[PDB]
């Protein structure tokens, strides 16, 4: 009795202490069980998150998921390195909130209007394909549900009803227009491989389009493919610990790479110096030894000046033995460049090829693809490594300093200065004088002439020409005086020349003494340590229109100091977890390459620029981007015209591909008495068949069915939000500006024009998600999917070498299903619904010229447009490959659920190599069992996500030591050097799904990557190139400083140069037009990755919203806010020609005047009032952006500049954007609640 | 009438008394987590300082008066009554004002209303009523300044607490208003163990002599 | 002389990245219930700022902590026993819900149920978790000032800016910010325990964790005012107060707290500290507040001293705890290297959660500067965070101990760079700060590498001692409702018996 216990009062009094200040009591403490029983749980399950890569402990209590804490049992790193545990971040810690919250999607849902018509149609049409026809072909019916998008009316449906509608619509679209009119968008597969593969596999089997993501998000740094012929390979976070000098340039590490931040904070204790370069005082500055703040968008300038000081002091004045040898062996600096004749001066042309010389330097194979240089004895030579040795021959594609003819050791020379025949003056473009009124400029000359030590040579065709080295061209471009009395070269760092510290100080605002001190310290460290200097770079630089220059500026500094390929040094780019390591095990699964080849990949930026009709509002011209030394008449047309040409030349992919159903081509080729390939080539030449890109609005060349999963596309990722709503969805929109037609602008010369653009192109939008997102809100059908804690899958990252799983702690709640089971069931329904409409069809598929394939050696000297008679139409060389693919539609499900025969028939491979994988398939038959009968009888099964994962683990070299050894052996053929020793000591290694559930496993060194998985050295990008002499997949086989492609030269990007931020002209035409009484002001609009969410995921999570500002907000400097009369947290409106958004202000001192920042994505479903500008619900950050492509990101069929899914293509950069900002007056919620406010 | 009289003043007082005691004991042993004052101050501080102090200081004045007046030459019955009418009268005025302010708050202060329980509204309303009734008995006691009325009520009270039957007889002829006050007052003891009034049992007397630091040993 | 033990905690502010993971994991486990949804046992504040609750450091307004009277005796700032009792009907200093923030939620379901034919896109508006009514606008949150969110003149009201010419810090180029993660200090002389009229708050003898007994608490809500760190939160629904419980359910078996093991930055260290309970009053009542820091250090005992060992044994400290104390990272940082300092020692509570001050980028200067005593690395004098600010936070205004900690950390960096970059032994900076090569080496092991087994050295609370673990092992958790838990007397009105006990006594 607690009552009776009160009587043992003084009996429970123990000794006093501290001289009567305290009393020790011996009283009951049983009540403490109250908190103990909360902590206790049923079990713990290991899982992670899908779109950091951190393994978590999922706690289940009372049969429900209650919370999570990080797993800390990762394999430990070397004793001299800190370990990874516990990793994690705040977003991840709050995920459990989603499982049973109020915004959980529990049942499949369909727009009421669409359901009403669907059921009435089925009542009049027994066949679902015909029922769908009756609805979609009736303009009034189609529009009734397309306009209901985003306007409420969702009703509960069922898996049976939605699967039939989806299947019917898919069949109808494929049959009447083409498989490529069906598309799917899903991002970053590395976070949940199988979940991504599910939809991609269904789409690939039926012929639909698989949209890209690395370029779409603008996480892809085009400079990487340019310099190294590699999409993105970077050192792991642990490797930062091996660096003794680090610059965090435009990277907010603690906020964007949270679980890895400790390596940066901890390495400081080892003596490493850290420097932060960010316009604002960000979290990253808090952790550095020095904070430099240049004007945003002007970073390339600072890098150029730093490079200037490094070259001057470590390459010229006091030559660094390390640096000198490094650039000699690993760069294209010794390579020779042909000078082109102009009136009064010369211009750098394409690099000299062995084919240009009389006896082709004794080279019969691909002579026009082998660069040339001089050796220490003035003798000319074609060294090993150039991309010409990669195909057609074996044994010479390596970085051994040898003569490509005699196989003898040589020593390339760097500068011709001291052996030149004469001194020619070469012109270099200078853009540092242009720019808007928001950035400081430095007037010089559009063309800066420099004195270059040339050397005349006798060409193989009788003519003669002048040549120089990339090295000489580089020193000149930087403005280094070399005794030739060059007026434009600097005489000191104070001399305001083209690219001096004094010059940079004016443009960036960063003190010249700081630029000099750090450039010096950085280079000195690299020299002492042999390359242990590193630059971590992020979206602060990669999201600008000229991201290529910012990056090349940083890349050069690193190369000049020999930091690339050395542990603790190099280029560390982190923006998106693009690194799915078991690549060649996953690709066949994801794109059904085990059944059919090739698939239909497409680069999303061009795809949406085209189909959401953002080109109809383009304000940027190619003309204003051309070099001042280019023939402006050869580059006429709209930016979209350049894309269309790139497409027909086999440079970029297309989607839809042809203006005619590709399933009907074969049937016409037969009647014409000729095979499909030839019939297509001839029809294209004659114009009877055309690329769909030419007429995107004719009614048959736009996509009609779109699948969206693991994405919030139409709500955060989608640049040009208002355009997508208008043209793709056909719903109300907030666009403010007028299109080309309304302004009387000039129409493109490759694409048809019409005053009234086609609206509501999508017939059916299907979204899979566990929460009702902004995208679901605008969809026709919403499918409840399993959360990351309710399904099995795998995850890998570029931050560490571990492969770990996602696991179902409990079965998917309510009616949710995993992505794999959702698409498997769609496939099953499709397979029966298509009977009688589609059978064993023949498909004609176009495939752009592929990087890492023999065909990458397309057009060696210039650009020829067959469409303009400049050459013959040769598929795979001057146009895309024309492939024939057989599809067994009724067998879609059986193929989806089994590993195809192509793995055994053809084999497997990637990145330019192939191997036999029969043993792996035999193993898989035992692990997954096999089909007892039917079309896939005898083939390994793929019924569960686990089976799919084991397929990935068994086929990939990163997870199967047996395959890893065959992979390296195949590569050894090309290089003539043995590389199998890189995996022989792990040949018995085989990673299993159930084993990674017990403990994350480190992967195996693979030729797919250039870093190594070893116990003595950390993983560092480019390490195999520098240490195994494997060439970078570039024209020269070395790090490319000089881009000699015609377009690169004419657009002024052959060598790096400063390029000021571009003008989007999105503000002046709307500012003031719709006054509300408060002052308006134009500000630079920046959108860095937020702190309370991953893109938009978590943006609706109550925990994240509570720790943030309760919903969408925007940051402004105190000055700008005070100027506009904006107090902290006031409602404000941001807008321009592309649309408008509403948010609450966050006034802060750490935001520099002139700029505003709305952290990337806070989407459109929470706490947003009506807009005073559009009279609609306020928009989001992408309501004020719009896609604007850059020509150089379209180059194809040129060695390192050839296509690859997520490897190259146009990017959606938009930090150059400006918006009008103002305080809101009326705050109307448009919900009929009567709860509106007025700000005064 | 005679039946209702014996019920309310001979029977009822013992029913309410048993429920008050056994109910308190049982809720103490099996409801420790429910034994609190249930402060609402944080949700709405406005007016609470004035209101709560007026009510508690007043209600405590009343309690002291009632306790020593009904359960106890230099202090004859008529002197005791004069004290009750003025001292007790003033206390009841402070109490009633505070009580009314607290009730207004509890009923119309959004955060307090949204989070209150029914028993909280019921118990406070009844105390405001009981306090108002108490004050209304003053003009009646004024008609018998010789303490004739008080003598009856005190006769009843002491008969009840000493378990002497016939307690109702002492009340023969007392003004009706006194009847009401007595019944409502006893009812509050009946509802006592099922409301927030249990906080009263916990008046923190031990604190005045307690050592500052407390440490509990393994147990 | 009475030796007691406690697992202390040290947070290295130099490594904190201000991510809040620690805050989320605590919330998910302990405070997701209605009534404490607004409570964050662990919360991270960005400085400069006023924190959560707003201006909690202002004791003149909030009346938290202790004061030393002229006669030398200690008394809660709230007042003596009589004074405190006199404020019971309405605590005049009590922080209101608005001083924290009004907890909110959103109407997500409106996104699901919006009717067909809406004139605009449906949206989820905020709703109060206190009233259930629509909120016109969210005006506050627990981390509202995160990353300098707010005007400088607003953030500068920061109590720690006292006696500092703060004008210069409103200049863009002089901007500075740092993070202050905080939880309950589990003090040796807790003010909450002394200000609770019912005696419901207590310090556990075996591990020094301070708890509010949920059975005995009466909701007098005076403790909230009493705590100078404002770490006790009133549960508006249950009517009782709650606070960080140092995750005793895990500590009891030797595990780290949730916020410690989930710290992404790897900044938290857990280790045993042995202290003389008999010296608590003497130390907390020293006349000069700038001496409280050192006076508390003197209360901590040397775990390797055989004299302390024997007394500890005699006083009942388990052997494993003594052993844990001998390898305590907290002891090394607070006693040996002097890197860790208390949070506001002037409150006189003898706090047990300490902090290592943060380093920061050098201050803005006319030119790129020159090499200093540390070469290309910084010298303590160049740091942009005003040391006086750090001193007001950690050392009652005395900058000496703050500078020593920062200097020593920079020295470690200098020595390590010489070694790993130049390949030389250069102990110049070490000798300047009074450190040996071995000490810098150990500092590097714990601060840089920071292996899991080194950050957390938590011993068992030995729940078997002085109790009967066997019947408990066999019957704990069967919560059928025997009604016998919570009291020592066996008699009970419902005529029942404890499920986890043995009622049939041995007759042998
Ligand atoms: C069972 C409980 C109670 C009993 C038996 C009781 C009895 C009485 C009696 C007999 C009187 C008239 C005094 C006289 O003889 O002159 C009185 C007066 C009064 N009572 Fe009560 N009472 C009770 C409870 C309460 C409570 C709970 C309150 C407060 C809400 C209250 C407030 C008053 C006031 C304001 C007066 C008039 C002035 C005074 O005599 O102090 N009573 N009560
Ligand atoms: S969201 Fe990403 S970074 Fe955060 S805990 Fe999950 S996996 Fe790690
Ligand atoms: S010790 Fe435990 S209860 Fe206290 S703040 Fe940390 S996680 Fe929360
Ligand atoms: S988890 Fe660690 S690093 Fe992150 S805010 Fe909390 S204490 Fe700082
Ligand atoms: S002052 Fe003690 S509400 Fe605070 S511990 Fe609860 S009765």
């Amino acid at each position: 009795s607690k009552f009776l216990d009160r009587f043992r009062y003084f009996k429970q009094k123990g000794e006093t202490f501290a001289d009567g200040h305290g009393q020790l009591l011996n009283t009951n403490r049983d009540w403490e069980d109250g908190y103990r029983q909360r902590w206790q749980h049923d079990k713990i399950v290991r899982s992670t998150h899908g779109v950091g890569s951190c393994s978590w402990k999922i706690y289940v209590k009372n049969g429900l998921v209650t919370w999570e804490t990080q797993q800390t049992d990762y394999p430990r790193t070397r004793p001299d390195l800190p370990n990874h545990e516990p990793r994690g971040c705040p977003r991840g810690a709050s995920y459990s909130w989603y499982l049973y919250s109020a915004n959980r999607l529990k049942y499949p849902m369909m727009r009421k209007r669409l359901m009403k018509m669907w059921r009435e149609a089925k009542a009049l049409h027994s066949d679902p394909v015909e029922a769908w026809a009756s609805i979609i072909e009736d303009a009034d019916k189609a529009k009734s549900f397309k306009q209901a998008r985003g306007r409420g009316g969702f009703v509960r449906s069922s898996w049976q009803e939605v699967n039939e509608l989806i299947a019917a619509s898919n069949v109808y679209t494929i049959k009447n227009y083409g498989p490529d009119r069906v598309a799917g968008f899903s991002p970053i597969p590395a976070m949940s491989m199988v979940s991504y593969a599910s939809g991609a596999r269904y789409l690939s089997l039926i012929g639909g389009t698989c949209l890209s993501f690395y370029d779409w998000y603008c996480d892809l740094p085009p400079a990487s493919p340019q310099t190294w012929g590699e999409q993105t390979d970077v050192p792991e976070s642990a490797d930062w610990y091996n660096s003794s000098y680090i610059i965090a340039w435009g990277s907010n590490v603690p906020q964007t790479r949270t679980p890895d931040a400790h390596f940066f904070t901890e390495v400081r204790y080892k003596g490493t110096k850290t420097v932060a370069v960010t316009p604002d005082y960000a979290e990253i500055a808090k952790l550095c030894d020095l904070w430099l703040a240049p004007k945003q968008g002007t970073d390339a300038a600072m890098a150029l000046a730093m490079g200037h000081v490094m070259l001057r002091e470590f390459h010229l004045d006091n030559p660094s033995q390390y640096f000198t040898d490094y650039v000699r062996r690993y760069t294209d600096m010794p390579m020779l460049v042909m000078l082109e004749e102009r009136d009064g001066y010369y211009a750098a042309g394409r690099m000299l090829r062995a084919a240009d010389l009389v006896d082709a330097l004794g080279q019969e194979n691909n002579p026009e693809w082998k660069t040339v240089a001089f050796n220490t004895n003035g003798e000319m030579v074609a060294p090993n490594g150039s991309i010409g040795f990669r195909w057609g021959e074996k044994g010479k594609w390596n970085l051994e300093q040898r003569d490509g003819k005699t196989g003898e050791e040589t020593e390339l020379q760097l500068s011709l200065l001291g052996s030149q025949d004469e001194i020619a003056e070469v012109g270099f473009p200078y853009f540092g004088g242009d720019g808007t009124e928001h950035f400081n400029k430095v007037e010089l000359e559009n063309v800066l002439l420099h004195k270059l030590p040339v050397k005349r040579l006798q060409l193989a065709d009788g003519s003669t020409a002048l040549v120089t080295t990339v090295y000489d061209l580089t020193l000149a471009n930087y403005g280094l005086e070399r005794g030739l009395n060059d007026v434009n070269c600097a005489t000191s760092y104070d001399d305001v020349k083209a690219y001096t510290p004094a010059w940079a100080e004016q443009i960036t605002g960063v003190s010249r003494s700081q630029i000099i001190r750090i450039a010096r310290e950085f280079a000195d460290n690299a020299d002492k340590t042999h390359g242990r200097s590193m630059i971590i770079v992020g979206a602060g630089l990669n999201h600008w229109y000229h991201l290529d220059m910012n990056y090349r500026g940083l890349i050069n500094m690193l190369i000049f100091c020999g930091c690339v390929g050395q542990s603790g040094g190099g280029w560390a780019h982190y923006v998106g977890q693009e690194k799915l390591r078991p690549q060649t095990g996953w690709q066949p699964l994801a794109f059904a390459l085990d059944w059919q080849r090739p698939a239909r990949h497409m680069n999303s930026t061009s795809y949406f620029y085209n189909h959401s009709s953002q080109w109809r509002y383009e304000t940027v011209t190619a003309e204003e981007l051309l070099s001042p030394m280019a023939d402006k008449s050869r580059y006429t047309g709209h930016l979209i015209d350049f894309n269309v040409r790139a497409e027909r030349m086999g440079w970029l992919p297309s989607a839809p591909q042809l203006g005619t159903n590709p399933l009907t081509i074969a049937g016409e080729a037969e009647k014409a008495g000729m095979n499909p390939v030839d019939y297509t080539v001839k029809s294209l030449k004659e114009g009877s068949i055309r690329f769909a890109a030419e007429q995107p609005e004719n009614g048959k060349n736009h996509p009609r069915n779109l699948f969206i999963w693991r994405s919030n596309l139409l709500g955060s990722s989608g640049k040009g939000h208002e355009f997508m709503l208008k043209y793709l969805l056909g719903t109300e929109h907030g666009i403010q500006g007028k299109d080309l037609g309304q302004q009387g602008g000039v129409k493109p010369e490759e694409v048809d024009w019409q005053d009234n653009g086609l609206e509501g192109k999508l017939d059916l939008v299907v979204t899979l998600d566990f929460r009702l997102s902004s995208t679901c809100l605008y969809s026709d059908i919403i499918l409840p999917t399993a959360t990351w804690y309710e399904k099995d899958d795998m995850n890998t990252s570029d931050m560490h070498p571990f492969i770990h799983p996602l696991s179902a702690a409990v079965d998917p709640a309510w009616e949710a299903k995993s992505d794999w089971e959702i698409y498997k069931a769609i496939a099953k329904k499709f397979s029966e619904v298509c009977v009688g409409h589609l059978g064993k069809e023949t498909d004609i598929v176009t495939l752009p010229i592929q990087h890492d394939s023999a065909a990458e050696l397309a057009q060696p000297l210039d650009v020829k447009d067959w469409k303009k008679g400049e050459c013959d139409l040769i598929p795979g060389k001057t146009a895309p490959h024309i492939m024939v693919v057989e599809r067994d539609y009724p067998a879609t499900y059986e193929r989806f659920t089994s590993i195809g025969p192509l793995m055994e028939k053809i084999g497997n491979g990637g990145k330019g190599i192939a191997w036999n994988t029969q043993s792996e398939m035999d193993l898989l038959r035992k692990l997954n069992y096999t089909k007892a009968e039917g079309p896939a009888k005898g083939q390994p099964m793929l019924n569960t996500a686990i089976d799919a994962a084991e397929m990935i683990l068994t086929l990939a070299p990163e997870t199967n030591g047996q395959v890893a050894v065959k992979a390296w052996a195949a590569l050894s053929e090309f290089t003539g050097r043995d590389h199998t020793h890189l995996a022989l000591n792990k040949e018995d290694e085989k990673i299993r799904f159930r084993d990674i559930q017990a403990q994350p496993r480190k992967i195996i060194s693979s030729p797919t990557w250039s870093g190594l998985e070893d116990e003595h050295v950390s993983y560092n990008a480019g390490y195999t190139n520098v240490h195994e002499l494997i060439p970078w997949r570039t024209l020269s086989g070395r790090q490319q400083l000089y881009q000699d492609h015609q377009w690169m030269r004419d657009f002024g990007e052959s060598l790096l140069v400063y390029r000021p931020p571009i003008d989007t002209r999105s503000v002046k035409e709307v500012i003031g037009q719709k006054s509300n009484g408060n002052q308006e002001k134009a500000l630079n609009f920046l959108t860095p990755h937020q702190k309370w969410g991953i893109h938009s995921t978590y943006s609706d999570n109550l925990l994240m919203l509570t720790l943030g500002r309760g919903g969408p907000v925007v940051w402004l400097s105190e000055a700008d806010a005070k100027d506009l009369g904006i107090a902290d947290n006031d409602w404000i409106e941001v807008f321009n020609s592309n649309g408008a958004l509403t948010a609450r202000a966050v006034v802060s001192q750490r935001v520099p005047a002139g700029m505003t920042m709305m952290y990337h994505a806070q989407e459109r479903i929470v706490n947003l009032p009506g807009s005073e500008i559009t009279q609609q619900r306020g928009g989001i950050h992408n309501s004020v952006t719009r896609i604007t492509p850059k020509p150089t990101h379209m180059i194809g069929g040129y060695a390192h500049l050839a296509y690859g899914f997520n490897y190259y293509g146009t990017v959606g950069s938009n930090r150059d954007e400006f918006v009008v900002v103002r305080k809101m007056k009326n705050i109307d919620w448009l919900d009929g609640e009567g709860n509106d406010q007025v700000q005064e | 009438m005679q039946f209702l009289n014996m019920f309310f003043f001979d029977i009822y007082p013992y029913i309410a008394g048993a429920v008050f005691l056994i109910g308190s004991w049982l809720r103490y042993d099996y409801g420790q987590y429910t034994w609190r004052a249930a402060s609402s101050q944080m949700l709405d501080r406005k007016g609470m300082n004035l209101a709560s102090n007026l009510f508690h200081i007043g209600i405590l004045g009343i309690f002291v008066g009632h306790f020593f007046g009904m359960l106890t030459a230099w202090l004859p019955i008529e002197v005791k009554q004069k004290m009750a009418m003025f001292a007790g009268g003033a206390s009841g005025v402070l109490c009633l004002i505070g009580g009314v302010l607290l009730l207004k708050r509890r009923l119309f202060s959004p955060r307090v209303r949204a989070t209150t329980t029914g028993a909280d509204i019921l118990i406070l309303s009844l105390l405001v009523i009981q306090c108002a009734l108490g004050l209304l008995t003053i003009p009646f006691s004024a008609q018998h300044m010789d303490g004739s009325e008080m003598m009856k009520l005190v006769g009843w009270a002491q008969s009840v607490v000493t378990f002497h039957g016939g307690a109702s007889q002492h009340l023969d002829g007392v003004a009706f208003i006194f009847r009401l006050h007595l019944v409502l007052g006893m009812t509050l003891f009946l509802l006592f163990p099922f409301s927030r009034l249990i906080h009263i049992w916990s008046v923190p007397v031990e604190y005045l002599t307690r050592k500052y630091q407390l440490v509990r040993a393994r147990h | 002389m009475k030796i007691r033990s406690q697992v202390g905690m040290v947070l290295n502010l130099d490594k904190c990245i201000g991510c809040h993971t620690c805050s989320v994991t605590c919330k998910n486990v302990w405070t997701s219930r209605e009534g404490v949804e607004y409570a964050w046992f662990n919360n991270v504040e960005t400085k400069p700022g006023q924190g959560f609750p707003t201006d909690w450091e202002n004791q003149e307004k909030y009346k938290g902590g202790w004061i030393r009277k002229i006669n030398g005796k200690l008394q809660p700032r709230m007042g003596n026993r009589a004074m405190l009792l006199g404020k019971i009907f309405a605590n005049p200093h009590l922080p209101g819900i608005d001083d924290y923030y009004e907890p909110f939620d959103f109407d997500y379901q409106n996104l699901h149920t919006a009717p067909e034919g809406s004139k605009s896109q449906p949206i989820a508006r905020p709703r109060s978790l206190i009233t259930g009514e629509r909120m016109a606008k969210i005006e506050k949150g627990p981390n509202w000032e995160d990353d300098l969110g707010g005007e400088f003149d607003k953030l500068a009201k920061d109590k720690n800016f006292d006696n500092i010419q703060k004008a210069m810090y409103s200049q863009f180029e002089n901007t500075f910010m740092m993070y202050l993660p905080r939880l309950c200090e589990h003090c040796l002389n807790p003010a909450c325990v002394a200000t609770c009229p019912s005696g419901a708050i207590y310090k556990r003898e075996e591990d020094g964790i301070v708890l509010i007994d949920q059975d005995k608490c009466r909701g007098w809500r005076m403790c909230i005012t009493g705590c100078p760190y404002k770490k006790i939160y009133f549960n508006w629904k249950s009517g009782k107060s709650e606070k960080c419980i140092f995750c005793y359910p895990r500590i009891e078996a030797g595990q780290p707290t949730v916020c410690s093991e989930t710290c992404v930055g790897r900044i938290r260290y857990l280790g045993v500290l042995l202290y003389d309970a008999d010296a608590i009053e003497r130390a907390a009542s020293t006349e000069n507040e700038k001496d409280l820091y050192q006076r508390q250090l003197d209360v901590f005992l040397d775990p390797n001293d055989p004299k302390v060992i024997e007394q500890a044994i005699k006083d009942g400290i388990p052997l494993s705890v003594i052993e844990a104390a001998q390898q305590s990272p907290v002891y090394k940082m607070a006693m040996e290297w002097k890197l860790a300092l208390p949070l506001h020692p002037e409150y006189r509570t003898l706090p047990m959660v300490w902090y290592v001050p943060p380093l920061s980028p050098i201050q803005s200067a006319a030119d790129a500067g020159e090499l200093g005593s540390n070469g290309i690395l910084p010298d303590v004098e160049s740091l942009r965070i005003p040391v006086q600010y750090l001193a007001n936070l950690l050392t009652a205004g005395d900058t000496k101990p703050v500078l020593r900690a920062l200097k020593r950390m920079l020295a470690m960096r200098h020595y390590k760079r010489a070694e790993t970059v130049d390949g030389k032994v250069d102990t110049r900076a070490l000798e300047e700060v009074g450190l040996t090569e071995a000490q810098a080496q150990e500092m590097y092991r714990y601060l840089a590498i920071a292996n899991y087994e080194d950050r957390f050295v938590v011993p068992s609370s030995h729940r078997e001692l002085a109790r009967e673990a066997f019947p408990e092992k066999n019957g704990c958790g069967f919560t059928f409702g025997d009604g016998c838990h919570g009291s020592d007397t066996k008699f009970n009105l419902f005529n029942s018996r404890r499920i986890d006990a043995i009622d049939v006594t041995s007759k042998t």
